[PDB]
């Protein structure tokens, strides 16, 4: 059982670190760039119409 | 002068410049139909009015205008409790007038009759979850933020009706010895939904304690913004002059955001992001100005606004700005609602910025602040622990977390689940709290003094 | 002067302005509401009227006040709660029976009940006087005088009338100065426009700290007075709490408290707590309140008062810098303040810029932090003052990456975070070593080293220990304890003792809130001496648990140094630390063997 | 005639349309003040003027105007060196003024005789992390892009003090034969910080050879936007007339953007990309046209512009246009700064277009550019290998990653760590590179040719 545990801990550790480094900050970078574009559309629309 | 034109909601009148601002005008139609409005703008031989009822059906040479000579005010009295009004302050009684003793202007008051004094006395909503974890205090505003995955009006009704059943429980405790009153404002409510609120007050006996001002979904956007201003002035009279604590319930703030966004703060002018004005803040702030502790020092107006989050969003302007002015919030969620939890209130994303410090001691025990630390902590740990149970099982699950797994369940099913017309006093609420913590030993309630814990466990 | 042309919402348009400055303060119609002329196109002016125009008619006259929007700063500022247009709120409470003002009614900016004792300076009949030179002084509290009356900037000449000593009123004149004819009459107060900052001979690079005496504040990322500082918030999750702490432990010559646009429960709280509190210099007469002058605007109160709030505070503060007083400037909050501007922008019908927040925003934020700092006052005496601005910010639109916050971190030299978990634990300020930095540290550690402390060596080592401690815990999770040994175990333990002694405070004692420069130096000296000698001892053969049990009495006595008196070895010097060094040497013998 | 109206710091004048573009106007106000302005617009019996002094305090029909008859042109001398100025060219030490020996336009380049012979001879700044990785030439523009909260100004100080202690050893190798002078422009820079830049110039020996222009953000916007152009005219005059290399340190680029943003809101312009001007290109481009070799090809203007990232993103318009118009960029990374590396020059995106067009021989190796390509490519690979180490763990990693892991660690504490009063030679940096790069077999080192590689690994 100890040997199977030995194997499984290595896999499971890889995964916690993998979600942490690659996924979460990719998700931050994307969400911000499209939020700022999206907001820009609503405000510029008003500005062109008002002018 | 006659009507020049109407372009959308906004009406152009060519009429002369001699009317003052806030001045009521009467639209005299040839159809036997008189409609009233308030000047949005008064200009040089033209005025722009938005009409309280309708916007179309007027002519440009068969509709003529007259100026009343009297600005937008509410006849304020204390005979207004037990009486049904609309969104101009006209009755929908089908009987006697409003009655006055003063005429008060509705704009956030002409004189501002409020002082700033820190809250010090508990206000109770008759539900354990709100009162223990995120307490309400005299002159403090904590909104209920709910979503369109909820029956948000129906929850809103439970808060409101259970209020003022609290007042005899507080009376034995000696926290309130002066009367309770309810001022209810419906903005953008349905005919059927409106009916439910009213019937719930009759049943409880809380009809006598409330005045209802009604704005219907089919009445103009300008009618809708007039509606809460009527309710707060009426509250301000009760509060200042006869020393009552008055709890004012404004549902739905979301409709209120909609009326402003649409016109009357976006008439032709440029609004901020997502079509919701940047001075939508300034408007919210008017409502908050007429709320608070008032001269007398047994008089205050305590406010529970209800805001319904469009899709549960945390990047939309509506909950965020409103949320800065108010001192915390109660967050409701969809998750509890599905499970069959009623009312489905979670206290983890929720915050009350000042818990013990806001409220008093004398009608609430001293243990309230301490107990809230333990209930909050366990509840947090408890969400995490359930997710862990699902994976690990119970053959390798942690002991601390095993008790917290069971704790998550009880916190929902008895402290958050209550009846429709079940009312519970604050003392009672505190006792239940300890019962849920009673399962843990002392060594897993280590964030509390042994003197308090030894008494309360 | 003018005739109202039009009223469109809260903006008022008035024609037939044939001369009117584009900052000019105006009273519109017969309601007489506050307004200021934002723009002018022709004879039609755009005026934003900052109170409601319900009852205002087209065809009413608008009378110019005859001067821009300015504030008078005189004696009697102290122990008074004000608006940003400056009206005494306590006065309103008296008359109307409310702390909020009635619209269409205003009251004199400074109290006129008050009469203050003027004693002549050193310029006498016919003496030449020049800018910022001290013409006299007036008591500003009973206990102490602090408002020295200088000759106004932009004046100079010979003093033709110098009134004799005695008590006079704010209304009544005392001095007339002749240059080009009688230039004008002078009073005990002087006016200075709110967006114009008061002047100095030159500004200096601050090297001088705050007198807060907050131990972690001083040692880890040193407090500066003459600095700019950004602190995160989210409202009542610690941020208002620290502003109230900062007021208490501080004992600056003046403190100016600015509520930019707060919740109004918080403003009430600031007013009540302060006169019950005690000054840490051991002064009397409503202690903290006596040294504090309060501009307290809730967000409900007019938008003019919100925008004017920071302005009024900086000009007042800057004048106190010219008086030779070291000022602590507390602002709460700039996120609210950016919002006051955005509101005004949409009403008027101008385009705001990035994130719906205006074009003018960035230049306005920027001017405000750069205005504050250490200077030598204008005039021949050259007294030293400082203005330190600590501004609170929260998320605005709910994103803390939006333009407001991000613009301000770039300008700042000082950052001290806030965290909800750390705030629950009673660590205030809620800082670690990466949620905080100070670039003022360099000059500051140099300043302190001169005074006597061995400060630069010890501070660097403080940062290192916290950084390491964090890092060894991660290893214990992923790698395991196989990478852990007792040398590392001592490292974790020193950091714990440093957190408890420095970071945790809440004012349990009076000696837990003022701790001198020399006392702070002494705490870090015990803990670093314990660290190096524990490590040596385990290398000549000892265990962590064995070290822990053995150090014991000393370990307990040094943690408890905050509860202990700081007058034990004199008045600033603590005797226990001096006796620690010797104990530690005898102790090291017990631990090794 | 009179001031017709005034909008922000632009003033609407009614005045006869005969004056030429950029001509100074003087408004005589009843306060005693005279304030100077530039016609921003001429129209049919009306103008729109930007006022220099002020932004307010301007009367309607009581204010009067007078014409200079003279276009806005900077009085430039070389007697302005060794003296400290404000942003509009006047001593703050209050001694004798700038004075002139020429007047040069800031509204268009005067001569515009820039480079027909590519800048190609090296400039050394005493830094390995700059000079190797990004090759600097006499007329080339490479900017430093940093993030909010960083000491952008401290790295700029390093550059100033070490440049000109290299130059006599560099004079021998060939890279100067002419006077060196600094033209320093601050927009939006702190008092303290400015005082640091003066100290830097004392250390170097070029406090006597520099002009300093100080504009604060508490000085009008209109002064702020003149400050870089004033800097450029000064810098090309020294460079032209007495054949001098002038290095321009222009801090901060976003502060300048900020001011453009306010006179866009105030104009009848609509703002394009992200609330900034739709003419944002024309602004930036005016600065960048002036840079390169000027007539006689022994004078030049070399630029290091300083940009702080307002939102900390490299998608934000400011860095994106700026980067396109300039030749490369130098990146500063926050993670480095915190660790206590100095200079924190992260070379993961830092590249300079002229790398084999900024070097020759007799002062640089031709191998110099080639060596850069190994260093940059390995750094990246290494950076990737560290990313995999963090996730997968060493045991999982293959042999190629391990080598590269190792390269990365050595690169940080030895290459990009050097002192702050420590000069380096280009030869010396390459010899340091060869040892560090020596951690791979010949199969893996293949971004340089086998001839050069066989000699040196």
């Amino acid at each position: 059982a100890f040997i199977i545990l030995d194997e499984v801990i290595k896999v499971t550790n890889r995964r916690v670190n993998a979600i942490e480094h690659v996924i979460i900050p990719r998700t931050e970078n994307t969400i911000a760039y499209i939020n700022s574009e999206l907001d820009e559309l609503d405000r510029e629309e008003f500005y062109r119409l008002k002018k | 002068n006659t009507v020049s034109g109407v372009n959308g909601p906004l009406v152009i009148l060519e009429k002369v410049k001699f009317p003052r601002y806030n001045e009521i005008v009467n639209l005299t139609l040839p159809d036997g139909t008189v409609r009233q409005g308030q000047v949005l703008e008064i200009r040089g031989d033209r005025a722009i009015v938005q009409v309280f009822e309708g916007t179309s059906g007027i002519d440009v040479k068969k509709t003529t205008v007259e100026f009343t000579g009297e600005s937008l005010r509410i006849p304020v009295s204390e005979d207004m409790l037990g009486r049904i009004f609309d969104g101009s302050g006209r009755p929908i009684d089908n009987g006697p007038k409003v009655f006055a003793e003063d005429y008060l202007d509705i704009n956030g008051s002409p004189i501002n009759p409020y002082a700033r004094i820190y809250p010090e006395e508990m206000i109770s909503t008759g539900v354990s979850a709100i009162d223990t974890m995120n307490s309400i205090a005299r002159g403090q505003k904590i909104p209920i933020f709910s979503a369109s995955g909820l029956p948000h009006n129906e929850i809103a009704a439970q808060i409101c009706r259970q209020a003022g059943l609290v007042r005899p429980t507080k009376d034995v405790h000696d926290g309130h010895e002066e009367n309770f009153s309810i001022v209810f404002a419906a903005m953008g409510v349905n005919l059927e939904t409106a009916r439910f609120f009213k019937q719930d007050f009759e049943e409880n006996g809380s009809l006598e304690r409330t005045s209802l001002f009604l704005n219907l979904a089919n009445d103009p956007t300008i009618e809708r913004i007039i509606t809460p201003r009527l309710a707060l002035t009426t509250a301000e009279y009760l509060a200042y002059q006869t020393e009552r604590h008055v709890l004012t319930i404004l549902t739905d703030m979301s409709s209120y955001a909609d009326a402003l966004r649409e016109v009357s703060a976006a008439r032709e002018e440029v609004p901020g992001r997502r079509g919701y004005p940047g001075y939508m803040y300034t408007d919210l702030s008017t409502i908050y100005e007429r709320a608070g502790r008032v001269e007398g020092r047994n008089g205050s107006i305590t406010q529970i606004p209800i805001l319904t989050m469009p899709n549960d969003d945390i990047t939309h302007p509506i909950p965020d700005l409103t949320g800065y002015i108010t001192e915390g919030q109660i967050f409701v969620d969809r998750q509890l609602h599905n499970k069959g939890i009623y009312p489905p209130i979670n206290v983890l994303p929720s915050l009350s910025r000042l818990m013990k410090s806001a409220i008093g001691e004398g009608m609430t025990r001293k243990d309230h602040g301490d107990v809230s630390n333990q209930l909050y902590a366990k509840y947090a740990i408890g969400k995490d622990a359930a997710a862990m149970k699902a994976v690990v099982g119970e053959e390798a699950l942690s002991i601390e977390d095993k008790l917290s797994l069971e704790f998550l369940e009880k916190f929902e099913k008895t402290f958050i689940t209550q009846g429709a017309y079940e009312d519970r006093t604050v003392f009672e609420s505190l006792d239940q709290a300890w019962s849920l913590l009673r399962i843990y030993p002392k060594e897993m309630l280590n964030r509390i003094s042994p003197k308090i814990l030894d008494e309360f466990y | 002067y003018g005739a109202i042309y039009s009223v469109s919402g809260p903006v008022v348009i008035a024609e037939n302005m044939i001369g009117c400055a584009m900052y000019e303060l105006v009273k519109v119609g017969h309601d007489n509401l506050v307004g200021e002329v934002i723009r002018i196109d022709g004879d039609k002016a755009t005026i934003q009227v900052y109170e409601e125009t319900a009852g205002l008619t087209v065809g009413d006259p608008v009378l110019r006040t005859g001067k821009p929007l300015s504030v008078e700063l005189g004696p009697g500022l102290m122990e008074t709660i004000y608006d940003g247009i400056q009206r005494p709120l306590k006065a309103i409470k008296e008359e109307s029976q409310s702390i909020y003002i009635p619209r269409g009614i205003d009251t004199p900016a400074l109290d006129r009940t008050i009469k203050w004792q003027f004693t002549p300076g050193k310029f006498q009949v016919g003496d030449h006087i020049s800018g910022g030179d001290i013409y006299g002084s007036v008591f500003e509290n009973s206990l102490i005088s602090s408002h020295k009356i200088l000759l106004p900037p932009r004046s100079r000449g010979t003093i033709t009338w110098i009134a004799p000593a005695g008590e006079y009123t704010l209304d009544e004149k005392i001095l007339e100065v002749e240059f080009d004819g009688k230039k004008s009459d002078f009073t005990l107060y002087h006016t200075w426009p709110v967006r114009v900052p008061r002047p100095v001979t030159e500004k200096l690079s601050a090297d001088y700290p705050l007198l807060t005496g907050q131990r972690v504040l001083d040692a880890l990322f040193p407090c500066v007075q003459g600095g700019t500082t950004c602190i995160p918030g989210a409202f009542g999750c610690g941020k208002t709490v620290i502003s109230q702490s900062l007021s208490k432990y501080s004992n600056s010559d003046a403190i100016i408290y600015v509520g930019c646009g707060e919740r109004g429960n918080e403003m009430a709280e600031v007013l009540m707590e302060f006169p019950e509190l005690y000054t840490e210099m051991s002064g009397t007469k409503e202690p903290i309140m006596k040294r504090t002058t309060l501009v307290a605007n809730t967000s409900n109160m007019p938008v003019a008062a919100r925008e004017a709030s920071i302005y009024t505070g900086i000009t007042l503060a800057e004048y106190f810098r010219d008086q030779g007083k070291n000022v602590s400037m507390i602002a709460d909050s700039s996120s609210r303040w950016a919002e006051a501007l955005r509101e005004i922008s949409g009403r008027l019908g101008e385009m705001p810029a990035d994130q719906g927040f205006p074009a003018y925003l960035g230049a306005k934020l920027a001017s405000f932090y750069e205005r504050a700092g250490k200077a030598v006052a204008l005039g021949s005496p050259d007294r030293t003052g400082s203005v330190s601005i600590v501004a609170a910010v929260s998320p605005a639109g709910g994103d803390f990456s939006d333009p407001v916050t991000t613009a301000t971190l770039g300008i700042t030299q000082v950052f001290w975070g806030l965290d909800k978990k750390l705030a629950q634990r009673k660590h205030f300020p809620s800082i670690n070593t990466s949620v905080s930095y100070s670039k003022y540290t360099n000059v500051l550690n140099k300043f302190y080293d001169s005074n006597y402390p061995e400060f630069p060596v010890l501070r660097d080592r403080m940062k290192e220990i916290l950084s390491n401690a964090e890092e060894l815990e991660q290893v214990v999770q992923l790698v395991g304890k196989s990478a852990l040994s007792d040398s590392d175990k001592i490292t974790l333990d020193v950091a714990t003792l440093i957190k408890e002694d420095f970071l945790q405070q809440n004012g349990y004692s009076t000696y837990d809130a003022f701790c001198p420069i020399w006392k702070t130096f002494d705490m870090m000296r015990a803990f670093i001496s314990y660290h190096d000698e524990a490590q040596k001892a385990v290398a000549n053969g000892a265990n962590w648990s064995k070290l822990a049990d053995s150090t014991g009495d000393v370990k307990h006595a040094v943690s408890s140094s905050k509860f202990f008196e700081p007058s034990r070895g004199e008045k600033e010097v603590h005797g226990e630390f001096e006796k620690l060094l010797s104990t530690m040497q005898e102790r090291f013998a017990e631990s090794t063997d």
